[PDB]
């Protein structure tokens, strides 16, 4: 047909002019020189494009067709802009804490994923009772998230300049505190998951390990790694604001979950709570 | 008859994903690989402590 | 100097391991072939 010839000639002409533009751009000296001028600003471009890729994958996951790679990508983007970026912009350079705590977050997110591949067939959601999962109004969730970021960025900014923090024997505290929070979180998750049949359907009351020191050790361990990042950069006020916002939201969510298991288990969780009152901090809260 | 050579080759391959006995370099390779495997797994990391 | 000296050692190690694998595979193949040739003749009758 002649129309095929006409459209092929049109495509050839468009390809010819596009390749002419491409060839005169490739051999252009000023284009390459300005390319090298904008080569100066490379680490901030990946840090911002990962935000776009993350929000795209996050909208897809909100729709519900996200592969596990996109979910871990959202996790990685959050961990990069919460533990790699705050001292990459407010100091201009990374050395010391940010890489360690960025990998520490990736290490700390990976127990509910690791345990639920080991003591399961896969990550496939088992059919369960709809009132078992704790749900909270979305404005409260985003308020908690915003407060957490405000605390972390405030620790980054109020904290001093990067390479001036000391070393030697003063950097053993973050080591032991991080070991403690990982150990206590792992114990809490293991003791919570070794009894439940489904994803969150407990059968008996857990009163072993950190549960005999505190009523909510998972939340307090997340709290303690928050404090660990904030203490690695030696900023008390942002630690206090982080403590305030996490106390508010975690206490709200702990109150709903506590009244749920009080209603569901009867006297058992009541005597468990009488044995250990302190909800978040040992003999402080 | 060339299939017998491949049979012996991949049977030796099967044997070297075991610890019957062989040269020392491969044993050191498997030992450092097993150390890496133990170290990377967190549920295998905690039981070391 | 360490990363400079590494690749020669590594490529020679791969050469050694490949030669070892080829020699051992050929040894097993010739052993079974010679035993099978002997066993057509001296063992139970054969097919
Ligand atoms: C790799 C992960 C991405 C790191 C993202 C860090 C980042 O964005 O930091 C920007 C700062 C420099 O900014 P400026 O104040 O110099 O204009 O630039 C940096 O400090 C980048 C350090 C990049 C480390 C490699």
């Amino acid at each position: 047909k002649p129309m095929d010839v006409v459209k092929l000639t049109l495509l050839l002409s468009i390809l010819t002019v596009a390749a002419k533009k491409t060839l005169t751009l490739v051999l252009d000296p000023f284009f390459w020189m300005y390319f090298s001028w904008t080569w100066l600003f490379w680490p901030w471009f990946i840090a911002v494009g990962l935000a776009g890729y993350g929000i795209y994958c996050f909208r897809k996951h909100w729709l519900g067709e996200a592969n596990a790679f996109e979910q871990l990508g959202i996790v990685t983007s959050v961990f990069t802009w919460l533990t790699l970026v705050p001292p990459a912009y407010f100091n201009g350079y990374l050395e010391g804490w940010p890489y360690v705590f960025f990998l520490a977050y990736h290490y700390f997110f990976f127990f509910n994923v690791s345990v639920r591949k080991r003591l399961y067939g896969d990550f496939y959601a088992r059919t369960h009772d709809p009132k078992w999962d704790v749900n909270t109004p979305l404005w409260s969730r985003i308020l908690f998230g915003v407060g957490i970021m405000v605390g972390h960025w405030l620790a980054a900014f109020e904290g001093p300049e990067l390479h001036r923090l000391p070393g030697g024997w003063a950097n053993v505290g973050i080591w032991i505190l991080i070991v403690i929070t990982m150990l206590m979180h792992y114990d809490s998750t293991l003791y919570l998951a070794r009894y439940s049949e489904k994803v969150v359907v407990p059968t008996a009351v857990v009163q072993f390990g950190p549960y005999r020191w505190v009523r909510h050790p998972i939340y307090a361990s997340t709290m303690l790694l928050f404090a660990a990042y904030c203490t690695a950069l030696r900023a008390p006020l942002s630690l206090l604001f982080l403590l305030a916002v996490c106390l508010v939201y975690y206490n709200k969510k702990a109150k709903m979950e506590e009244e749920l298991m009080v209603e569901s288990f009867g006297q058992s969780y009541s005597d468990y709570a009488d044995k250990v009152r302190h909800k978040f901090i040992p003999f402080v809260y | 008859q060339f299939k017998s050579w491949i049979f012996e080759l991949r049977e030796i391959v099967r044997e070297i994903k075991n610890a019957h006995y062989f040269l020392d370099s491969w044993t050191q390779f498997n030992s450092v690989g097993s150390f890496i495997h133990i170290f990377f797994h967190q549920e295998r990391f905690r039981k070391l402590l | 100097v360490f990363i400079a000296l590494l690749p020669g050692i590594l490529i020679l190690w791969f050469i050694r391991e490949s030669a070892m694998l080829l020699l051992i595979t050929s040894k097993r193949f010739l052993y079974k072939k010679y035993n099978q040739l002997f066993d057509m003749a001296y063992a139970e009758n054969f097919i």
